[PDB]
């Protein structure tokens, strides 16, 4: 797992940036073109790399599920780009302006809102940036210049404090200040000065999304006992491997010093523990080819809807 | 003298074209100039009127929004009312001079106002006064112009009705003999400053004006539309070539070689966009100096190569690669800690960029534009090389609720805090700043002129003057006239006033419109940002991914084609990381079909950063 | 005695991890007090530079500026030791005492109040009282009683922020980033009258003392009896426009047990002699007996004479990077012997010294 | 001048979280570098040791041994800077460079290619090269470029687990678990003459260079003026019989610009002087002065000297246990200055450390 480890870092960061803004298909291409570019120049990486399952863990996948984003995959991904941007900050571009709740359910009562077409707007922005409190702005097509400087993070060390200058008068800044961008017009005009620095991600629904959707239904409603088992599995495994690190830990720190009845207590519990690791795995090696059979079967409709 | 604009060499043609000019103005006929922007018509009309006892000059410079009333005020300074209108001087005749006569904009049914003025001036002989409704005589005034033909994209082409009255003429560009002879001339006058290359003065001059030819005949308008080439930039090439001279250490003729060649590259090949056109460009400039100047011990003279600074000594010379990067890079250190801190990564091509800048930002009423790509580190740069030579930074803090109030007024701020306080401001312009095109035409009122005149008027005009006055008699200076006053401040204006322009996506039309308007693109250097190339990305992935552990597994060397390695030839795995974020780079702008635009490279800056702070977790 | 001139080689090499800022000469041993830009503050002997007496980190950034003063009191139950304050970029200043015995820093105490950083600091000893007087970026040059340790009169000359300073008597003369000069009344706060000439950000400047016995000097002897009663003829200053500018500083409207006044005609500075030749910004200058030693950002330090105005040596290539500061010994002191030594520090993190 | 005996009491003890492997000092600045036998990496200063500067895990497993040398390229592209290497029993060999203004360490790469337990590393640098050389337990000796990573040459010289390496101009001794240490050259890489003489492990080798002008030393002196051209005579030898051996290299035939053979008659080495009166393992020998430098597994050190070979000063109760490792400071080459600091190691999770 270590010889890979370059090839499959380079690969999530790589995501992050470049492919906010494209659908599923040039998504899959443009992938395609980097493993071919990877195993070109042999730098190792994973065959069977998932981009959730290496940064989404279980606590954030089920955080963002119960906040109100659907369970499609394509919005994980653009949402997991969109909240792991601690520089650059993220442009969201979908029409439903369903998110809007998603981030109020994810920071509680902090979210605040503010929109550009506003006349109060300056004045309550600098108190909110002053405060720290997370800011999202609607209606991005209309790029007010007087936050440049916040989207080009162009800050001062005057100090121990960051500074920055907005407006016309000096405004002081701490560090729980987060800014969002969230727009509705997927053909709306951005500047290009806004449109090279920020995180531009796409919240829309196309064709590729259509049959990826279809396929998602009719496997949820056709088979439902083998995504609920799949979805068990996966989360009983995720707990496995944690109470599997809890009772290590608990064993290396009785055990490692010098025995008693405590410490062959969890000697049984680690076996017991890996033997169902293992029936756990031996398990789910004959579950996953069923998910390749269900998609060669369920193709066909999805190139009748398309 | 060569600094002065009032200096002219009189060759075959100009003196020709003076006398059948005097021919055509003394026989009561209207006269009118058309040609190439780069032919000269102000130049010889300027030495043929001010050189001459039986005529005199009048200022006047038609724009898109022009009105009788500048033409009244124009006329009001020189001449009289008796009702015949009468200049103030009674030998010499007065000659109206309308250049740019396809610049003031048809009206809302197809029609010019002020070019009917100008024909019912010179076809009934007068005008009608509008407050009082009195005729007006005129006996001997005439009325002159000069305007390019309206083909290019920007003139408005004047009616049959006005032309029918004025004789018109064709200026062509001269031909090898009087650009050879007129820079002869030149060459000489600068080379009595060393008088150790005197005898080389002819091999200079017949490779300047080859040059001149060849990248004329090589790049054209279709292949980009702001490659017009004219004599105008040889002039300006001679000019750098003087400031250098005249700054720089005991001369020799290698550096003499390099010092052409450095000029010839920031006056020339700096608007250039394709690589193979700088290809093109480098071997031009090699054919150049092997057919006219064979001397041997030539380093290279590729533009990395040509390094000449004014920072790392007290003259303008060329200094060393490593001592100049160092410099660079302890003064951006400074500068990010005395003001706004940025992470920016140093590398050769910012290095050419920031000495081409300076040089730019030294010249007197030295103007210039930068294209490039967003996120290409123009902002930042011009700012860094503003504080580096002491300059102001004033940056338009333009928003979308914004319109010709604040920018007038910031304006008039800027000019003042130039002029009265006496302080050198480098005044920025981005393309986002300029929403409509009023604030292109103040732009070009600004640049084309010295001034604004528009913003001082009346009570504005009268505390102007008196603040004028108020500052000449705090200095001492015995100026009493209002025109004395009043040019003196836009001497100082010009003088003490640089100011660029930012330019991020030139495809666009109003960036299209800009780089074509013709009182910008002339007075302006045309700096060409463009995309990074290969090299550049390289050097700024090596010295962006060393801060971290990158080499901790079994890596064999990879044999791949040699054109498929833009880094230095691969060894270790990081260059292998470098090249494949290159090649998706490449691959993934050439399958998003942007094509002629230029292509951000922020996606690689972000990318970088990403890789580095997620493999160190 | 008074004119020795510094040999064309350093006698010893000094190594500090980083860059070297400030540099400062203990008044009766041979003792180099060097700042660093980590936030470490060094002490070297100069007979054995091998390794460093002590060392202790006192403040987060960099230090800016130093300076030593070894105090007199008159009265027998106080005992004579030594100060070093190093002005910090951490917005604050600090107090320490040299130990003879243990060879061990201790520090004292430590000031407050700027609201920005603080690049130059100065000590002086009017009658049996140290004060302590900075300045720092927000244009507040602040004075201190050491003793008390509480601030005394807090004023601001300038709009931009000031950068060096120097005092003498109950007058204090400040340099600026507005690239002008000003004196200001230490005691009052009125300004005096104000510098012009420069073109670019001022980097040190320091008076011109008188001395008792010379040959000939052009800038140190006074003129009339007016100079000989007021005690300040002339000012050098050093920019960063390449250049070094002696000024002559204007006579007020003075009046005996009184504040002076400023003089509506004579309220302005006035330029004697310019110098030029220096590659880049001039960053120090010392003076002592009639030689105007100076460095610069040119990887040199260059030799001035006062009375003909021409550099007499160069040390060219003293440091590979950027030179900072420079340090001889107080002349116009007795308590002070004018040593033959004189220390440069480089940015380059080497530190140079010069003796015999 | 080179012969400053440290004191009875030692400067600093340095705590270390566990037991101390090996340990290497900077050739400019008072800091101290310490290996952990978990793999940890200290940054230590000596003028306040109780908080480490920065600790990174180099390796996994047990550190083994490390060197520190400070890069001088004569080109001004290149800012010179320090390189820390490490070896361990990870099958790695990595490669830190130390950032002086961070003062935290920063990892350049990691070189592999080995198959067993990584003993020792030495560093040598040449006009404008760097090379690293390193052997294994698999009885291989390697030669690692410092920016290329790749191997130049490897080969086996003995036969069994090799332990002592030097490089010293182009040649190297190796010390195996077999007595026999043997001198190969590093074009060819073939062995010239074999040691025998030690009945167990030898643990490390060390050449001595050339003095410089020195009254009456006597293992340093070149002897016969084709050995002074050759530019190295002596070698010193560890080993676990309570003694250490100074050998003598026989001359091989020596041929211009081509790789010299062995000489049959003269394949074996000469003992000269043995140097007995030890009580325990000695683990490492380091050379300095008229005094050579050991270190004692049974709770102690032992410097003897090299003209008459005795004890003149035992340092007892250092560590409780068995003492790993010393430094002195190399006097033998012109780029670094040899101050007068000591710093020795041990098992007891502690350090200590002499000053002047
Ligand atoms: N006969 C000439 N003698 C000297 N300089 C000339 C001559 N003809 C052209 N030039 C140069 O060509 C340039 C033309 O500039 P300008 O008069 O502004 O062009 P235009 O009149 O077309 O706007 C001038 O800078 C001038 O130096
Ligand atoms: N090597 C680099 N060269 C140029 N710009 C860079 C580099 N690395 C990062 N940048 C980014 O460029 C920005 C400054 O570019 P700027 O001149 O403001 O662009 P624009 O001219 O489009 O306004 C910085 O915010 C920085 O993040
Ligand atoms: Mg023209």
């Amino acid at each position: 797992t270590s010889q890979e480890l370059i090839g499959n870092c380079i690969i999530s960061s790589i995501y992050e940036t470049y492919f906010g803004h494209l659908n599923e298909r040039e998504r899959g291409d443009m992938l395609v073109i980097l493993k071919r570019l990877l195993g070109k120049f042999a730098v190792k990486y994973d065959v069977n790399y998932r981009f959730i399952d290496y940064l989404v863990t279980l606590d954030e996948k089920m955080k963002w599920l119960e906040c109100g984003l659907d369970k499609n995959d394509y919005f994980l991904e653009n949402m997991s780009i969109v909240m792991n941007s601690q520089d650059a900050v993220p442009f969201l571009l979908d029409p439903s302006s369903h998110m809007i709740t998603v981030i109020s359910n994810y920071y509680g009562n902090k979210t605040v809102l503010l929109s550009f077409l506003e006349e109060g707007f300056v004045k309550r922005l600098e108190n909110a940036v002053r405060f720290g409190s997370v800011v999202i702005i609607q209606d991005g097509e209309f790029f007010d210049p007087i936050i440049s400087r916040l989207i080009s993070r162009e800050f001062n060390h005057a100090g121990n404090r960051v500074t920055v200058e907005i407006g016309d008068h000096e405004v002081d800044v701490s560090g729980d200040f987060k800014l969002f961008i969230h727009s509705c017009d997927p053909s709306g005009d951005i500047p290009i000065f806004l449109r090279s620095r920020v995180r531009l991600v796409h919240f829309v629904t196309n064709k590729e999304s259509i049959e990826t959707r279809i396929f998602d239904i009719t496997l949820t409603e056709e088979n439902a006992e083998m995504q609920r088992k799949r979805e068990d599995l996966i989360k009983l495994n995720t707990e496995y491997r944690l109470k599997l690190k809890n009772l290590e830990k608990r064993l290396l720190e009785e055990l490692n010093n010098s025995e008693n009845d405590e410490l062959m207590v969890t000697l049984n519990n680690l076996k017991k523990e890996a033997m169902n690791i293992e029936k756990k795995l031996s398990e789910s090696e004959e579950f996953f080819p069923q998910f390749d059979n269900l998609v060669e079967e369920y193709s066909i409709i999805g190139k009748h809807s398309v | 003298e060569v600094m002065r604009p009032d200096i002219v060499i009189p060759t075959i043609d100009t003196i020709k074209h003076e006398k059948i000019f005097y021919d055509l103005l003394n026989s009561k006929r209207g006269i009118i100039l058309c040609g190439p922007p780069g032919s000269g018509k102000t130049m010889i009309m300027n030495n043929a009127l001010r050189n001459s006892s039986l005529y005199d000059v009048v200022g006047i410079n038609f724009s898109k929004d022009t009105t009788t009333e500048h033409i009244l005020s124009a006329l009001h300074r020189h001449t009289n009312y008796v009702l015949t209108l009468l200049p103030k001087s009674d030998i010499k005749n007065l000659v109206l001079f309308c250049d740019e006569i396809n610049l003031p904009k048809l009206d809302k049914y197809g029609s010019q106002n002020v070019v009917l003025f100008l024909r019912q001036l010179m076809e009934k002989q007068g005008f009608w006064k509008t407050p009082e409704n009195k005729w007006v005589t005129i006996e001997r005034i005439h009325i002159v112009g000069a305007c390019n033909p309206p083909t290019d994209p920007g003139r408005i082409p004047m009616s049959e009705r006005f032309t029918r009255h004025a004789a018109i003429l064709y200026l062509g560009y001269p031909s090898g003999k009087s650009l050879s002879q007129i820079y002869e001339i030149y060459y000489k006058a600068i080379f009595k400053l060393v008088p150790e290359f005197r005898s080389y003065t002819e091999p200079f001059a017949r490779a300047s004006v080859h040059l001149y030819n060849e990248c004329k005949a090589r790049y054209s308008t279709g292949l980009q539309s702001h490659y017009l080439f004219s004599p105008r930039e040889l002039t300006r090439l001679v000019r750098g070539v003087y400031t250098a001279i005249n700054t720089g250490p005991r001369q020799t003729l290698r550096s003499l070689i390099r010092l052409w060649a450095y000029e010839a590259w920031r006056i020339f090949a700096d608007r250039l966009v394709g690589v193979k056109e700088k290809n093109s460009f480098e071997q031009l400039l090699y054919e150049t100096v092997d057919k006219y100047l064979p001397n041997q011990d030539l380093g290279n003279i590729s533009s990395t190569s040509l390094l000449f600074s004014g920072l790392l000594s007290l003259d303008f010379k060329e200094v060393n690669k490593t001592d100049l990067v160092n410099f660079i890079e302890e003064r951006f250190k400074t500068f990010c800690d005395e003001e706004l801190e940025v992470p920016m990564v140093i590398h050769e091509s910012m290095v050419d960029h920031i000495l081409r800048i300076d040089r730019a930002l030294k010249q007197v009423q030295g103007h210039m534009m930068l294209i490039g790509a967003s996120r290409t580190g123009k902002t930042i740069l011009t700012r860094f090389v503003a504080w580096l030579n002491g300059l102001k930074i004033v940056q338009p803090k333009i928003h979308r609720h914004s319109n010709l109030s604040d920018f007038d007024m910031i304006l008039k701020k800027a000019i003042s805090d130039c002029s009265l306080k006496e302080s050198r401001t480098c005044l920025i312009i981005d393309e986002s700043n300029i929403l409509e095109t009023a604030f292109l035409e103040r732009m070009n009122t600004l640049l084309a002129n010295a001034d604004i005149p528009d913003l001082f008027q009346g009570e504005e005009y009268d505390k102007l003057l008196n603040n004028l006055r108020n500052k000449t008699r705090s200095l001492g200076l015995l100026l009493d006239t209002e025109q004395e006053l009043y040019d003196w401040f836009v001497g100082e204006i010009a003088k003490n006033l640089h100011v660029v322009f930012t330019i991020c996506d030139p495809t666009n039309n109003k960036s299209s419109a800009m780089i074509s308007s013709p009182a910008l693109f002339n007075r302006c250097i045309i700096n060409w940002m463009g995309d990074w190339d290969t090299k550049t990305m390289s050097q700024v992935a090596n010295n962006m991914v060393d801060v971290v552990p990158m080499e901790f597994t079994d890596f064999i060397v990879p044999e791949v084609n040699k054109e498929l390695v833009f880094t230095e030839p691969i060894q270790t795995i990081r260059d292998a990381v470098v090249n494949i974020l290159i090649h998706f780079d490449r691959n993934f702008y050439q399958k998003m079909k942007v094509g002629v635009n230029p292509r951000s490279p922020g996606y690689f800056i972000d990318g970088l950063r990403a890789l580095v702070k997620l493999v160190t977790a | 005695v008074l004119k020795w001139i510094p040999r064309n080689l350093p006698s010893c090499l000094i190594n500090v991890e980083s860059s070297v800022t400030s540099v400062k000469l203990h008044p009766n041993l041979p003792i180099v007090f060097v700042a660093t830009d980590h936030g470490k503050l060094y002490a070297f002997d100069l007979f054995n530079y091998t390794i460093p007496l002590a060392s202790l980190q006192s403040h987060t950034k960099a230090i800016t500026s130093m300076d030593v003063l070894f105090t007199n009191y008159t009265n027998s139950s106080k005992k004579n030791y030594l100060v070093i304050v190093t002005a910090s970029k951490d917005l604050q200043i600090h107090v320490f005492k040299w130990v003879s015995e243990e060879c061990k820093f201790q520090q004292i105490r430590s000031l407050l109040g700027h609201e920005h950083i603080v690049s130059a600091v100065k000590i002086w000893q009017k009658n049996n009282d140290v004060h302590i007087a900075s300045c720092s970026r927000d244009q507040t040059v602040k004075i201190w009683d050491f003793h008390n340790g509480w601030s005394l009169k807090t004023f601001q000359p300038h709009s931009q922020w000031v950068r060096s300073i120097d005092v003498l008597g109950d007058y204090i003369i400040s340099g600026s980033h507005d690239t002008t000069l000003r004196l200001t009344h230490w005691p009052s706060g009125n300004g005096l009258s104000v510098g012009t000439g420069h073109e670019f950000p001022i980097e040190k400047v320091k008076f011109i003392h008188f001395i008792e016995d010379s040959p000939e000097i052009r800038f140190r002897t006074p003129s009339t009896d007016r100079y000989k009663n007021w005690g300040m003829q002339y000012c050098v200053s050093a920019s960063r426009d390449r250049t070094i500018k002696i000024w002559e500083i204007p006579l007020p409207t003075l009046m005996a047990h009184r504040a002076p006044i400023p003089n509506p005609t004579d309220s302005n500075f006035r330029c004697v002699l310019t110098l030029k030749g220096h590659l880049s910004w001039v960053r120090d200058i010392s003076i002592r007996g009639q030689y105007l030693f100076s460095c610069a950002d040119d990887k040199s330090v260059r030799c001035w004479d006062l009375n003909t105005g021409q550099c007499l040596h160069v040390w060219e290539k003293l440091h590979t990077g950027f030179v900072n500061c420079l340090d001889l010994d107080v002349d116009f002191d007795s308590n002070v012997t004018p040593r033959q030594m004189m220390v440069t520090g480089g940015l380059d993190c080497k530190s140079n010294v010069f003796m015999r």
